[PDB]
């Protein structure tokens, strides 16, 4: 009636440019370079 | 041209005694895909897009992978190792798995009902596709991968230019969904080579040495092929390499500093003795045989101490000849009876050996020390089950009374074993097969009581020495006492009664041969007279 | 330079001679005959027995015998990591230089 | 070599000095491997445990060149009591099969 269990975790490929810096790319492309 | 190339080959490639399997798979698959499309449309049927290969280790699956990779005129095969698609970052495993099928889907879109076929070989497929039951582990990468692959192979969209060949070493650890019809069908088993594939393999792996004249005329390939039985290709290659290694080292000398005998090893040939030594002490088959049993049950050979010994062997030969050439009686049984210490097991083993039945086994209690009755029943059932897979067989069950755990206080024994043995003596094998059962026991009356003696078909006695002349003849044929000693021994035994078994005679001679020469005969006579007992 | 006396493993003679025969024999003979015979080399050895008859001394001394790169040691279960699909990478990271040299030089 | 297995039995009245004459015979032989299987090391064991212990002790003797084994106080290994009578059957069967099992070749 007992079974101890182990776990395995995974990391996340955190991306600086997947949101809020695509808007910053636009602010760098459409605004700064314009 | 559709797919195949003019040079079928199949002998230079390296693949050996796999002809029926390849022909059958070429029949089932690669047939509808090679034919005028109009006829196929006239019947209106689709192709098969899944093959699974499995077998015991070392049969040639991986070699088939590469050879198929070469034995086609398609675009190119994509071979991916099993447990290499799992990745740490979230979502990358599914990206890797879906990245494989892009080309096939794109081409089918461009040319529907046309184009070639793309073949993907999933080596070690059992690594990633496990049962989706629990897995008792956080995250569902293992479940997600199998679900994604299952959706891709079969789904709302229809793909007809892809074939997957999944090779596994043990089918037990495979998800149920894939083996169901519509996902992976036409599953084949690759077994061991029987007789001709073995010779073909040994020729393929030895062609080179004979090409350069490196094999001495003494060696015979057919002799080695016949001698080696229950071998797998890997075992044959290992044996060849072991013989090569025995010679290579034979031509070298190194005790203090490694030194080669150049100009002494310039000429090098491999002799039959090297092969025999390698086969005897280097390579041993994994399936296993019964050499130890056969050499251990008949320990001191079989001698001829009188008329009775020949009659039993003659009757056994008659029974064997009967089981060979009859169709009304597919099952025959025989019982060997006699007083203790008379050599019944050895005679049964000799009778079994005399016949050349392909399958022979001896089920003795020595292997079941400390087993409860359930385990005994399971083991006996497994032995008989395996014996039920050949055109001829012979199973020897010796020392019956020790199987039932019989003790004369009460008395007491086991019932499950008795019932199982009473039922297995009357079940006929599947149609068109034969079987011969031999039993060994020492207490006939007890068996007669339990109503088992009427299940057997016949009984043969096994008597022991019962006359002075027979004892003298046996002593002469053993060759221990000679000249005056035999004279006095014959004088003492005045043609009187001698109720002694052969094994006890051996033991008495050995015990008597331990003192000084003057007293040996006296001790032997004293022991024979004291233990001599009466009938 | 190498002598069986210097390694001080007295007691085992048949075992060492057999191991030298079966494995380190195809890499001593001249290099042309072996080619003709068309034989690959054996890759693998397994040692087992009671606790302390000299199994780690044999490994160490065989490692120090050869005139090649130094051995790569894996102390027990030292290839297990938490992140999914990292033990496989760890094991796969061992047969790395061998593949490179095999693909570069050849024989 | 005709008889690679020999067994003997010492019998007599109780309190007579039998367990101290098997030990001397075993000692004076100077055999390489000697082991004594007495029932005071198996207090409270069930039948299966006794069978396993005896089997292990006998297996330890098949991996030597020649050896002697002592089974003292048989009447107590397979429990016995005059009332009834009662006893264990598994132990008796194990002993009766182990007393006629020749060892591997040449030992
Ligand atoms: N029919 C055969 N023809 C030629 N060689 C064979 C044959 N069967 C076996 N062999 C030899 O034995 C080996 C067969 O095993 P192979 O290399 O194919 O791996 P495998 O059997 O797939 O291994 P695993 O069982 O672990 O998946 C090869 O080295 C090959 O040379
Ligand atoms: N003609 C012979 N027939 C049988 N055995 C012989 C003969 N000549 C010599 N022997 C020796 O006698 C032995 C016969 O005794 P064996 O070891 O087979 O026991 P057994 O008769 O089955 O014993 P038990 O019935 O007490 O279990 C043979 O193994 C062989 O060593
Ligand atoms: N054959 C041998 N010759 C010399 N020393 C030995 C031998 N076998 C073991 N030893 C000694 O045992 C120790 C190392 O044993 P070890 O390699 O740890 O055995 P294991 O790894 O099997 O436990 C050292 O002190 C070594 O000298
Ligand atoms: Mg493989
Ligand atoms: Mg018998
Ligand atoms: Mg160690
Ligand atoms: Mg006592």
């Amino acid at each position: 009636i007992i079974m101890d269990s182990s776990i395995s975790k995974q990391a996340l490929s955190e991306i600086e440019t997947r949101h809020s810096e695509i808007i910053k790319l636009e602010n760098s492309i459409r605004e700064l370079h314009d | 041209q559709s797919i195949i190339n003019p040079d079928w080959n199949f002998e230079k490639m390296g693949i050996g005694g796999l002809d029926k399997e390849f022909s059958d798979i070429f029949r089932r698959a690669f047939a509808s895909r090679v034919f005028p499309p109009e006829i196929v449309e006239q019947m209106g049927c689709k192709h098969v897009k899944g093959i699974l290969l499995y077998g015991p280790p070392g049969c040639g699956k991986t070699l088939l992978a590469r050879q198929i990779g070469k034995m086609l005129n398609a675009r190119e095969p994509k071979v991916v190792n099993g447990p290499e698609i799992l990745n740490k970052y979230v979502g990358e495993s599914e990206a890797n798995i879906r990245k494989l099928f892009a080309d096939a889907e794109e081409e089918q879109r461009r040319l529907g009902a046309n184009s070639g076929l793309h073949i993907i070989i999933f080596d070690e497929i059992d690594a990633i596709c496990k049962q989706r039951g629990s897995m008792a582990g956080s995250t569902g990468v293992h479940d997600t991968v199998v679900n994604q692959l299952l959706s891709k192979i079969d789904g709302v969209e229809q793909l007809n230019n892809i074939l997957v060949i999944g090779m596994t070493n043990r089918p037990d650890l495979i998800d149920e969904a894939l083996l169901r019809p519509g996902r992976l069908e036409v599953k084949m088993e690759i077994g061991l080579p029987d007789e001709k594939g073995r010779l073909q393999i040994l020729h393929i792996h030895t062609a080179r040495m004979r090409g350069h004249q490196l094999l001495s005329a003494d060696v015979d390939i057919k002799e080695l092929a016949v001698e080696t039985k229950n071998f797998s290709g890997a075992e044959l290659e290992g044996l060849v390499r072991a013989a090569q290694s025995t010679a290579m080292n034979r031509h070298i000398k190194a005790s203090t500093k490694v030194e080669v005998d150049m100009e002494k090893a310039e000429s090098l040939q491999v002799t039959r003795g090297d092969f025999l030594a390698s086969l005897e002490n280097d390579i041993k088959p994994a399936f296993g045989t019964n050499q130890e049993d056969y050499a251990s049950y008949i320990m001191n050979g079989i001698i001829k101490w009188g008329d009775p010994v020949t009659r039993v062997l003659d009757d056994g030969e008659l029974l064997v000849q009967q089981t060979k050439n009859s169709d009304r009686t597919p099952l025959v049984s025989v019982l060997l009876e006699g007083p203790p210490h008379s050599g019944k097991t050895a005679l049964a083993a000799k009778i079994a050996e005399e016949s050349n039945f392909p399958f022979i086994k001896i089920c003795s209690p020595d292997k079941m020390i400390g087993f409860s009755e359930t385990a005994k029943c399971q083991a006996m059932k497994k032995i008989f089950d395996d014996a039920y897979k050949s055109q001829l067989s012979c199973v020897v069950v010796d020392d019956i009374e020790r199987l039932l755990d019989y003790v004369p206080i009460g008395p007491r024994f086991s019932n499950l074993v008795l019932q199982a043995l009473l039922v297995l003596l009357k079940k006929a094998p599947p149609q068109g097969r034969k079987l011969l059962i031999i039993g060994t026991t020492s207490r006939k009356d007890v068996l007669q009581e339990m109503e088992m003696l009427n299940a057997f078909s016949t009984t043969i006695h096994v008597p022991n020495i019962a006359t002075g002349e027979q004892l003298l003849e046996a002593l002469e044929l053993l060759g221990n006492f000679k000249d005056k000693e035999r004279t006095t021994i014959a004088q003492q035994v005045k043609g009187k009664k001698v109720w002694i078994g052969i094994k006890k005679l051996l033991m008495l001679i050995e015990m008597s041969l331990q003192m000084d020469p003057e007293y040996r005969v006296r001790k032997f006579l004293a022991l024979l007279r004291e233990e001599g007992a009466s009938p």
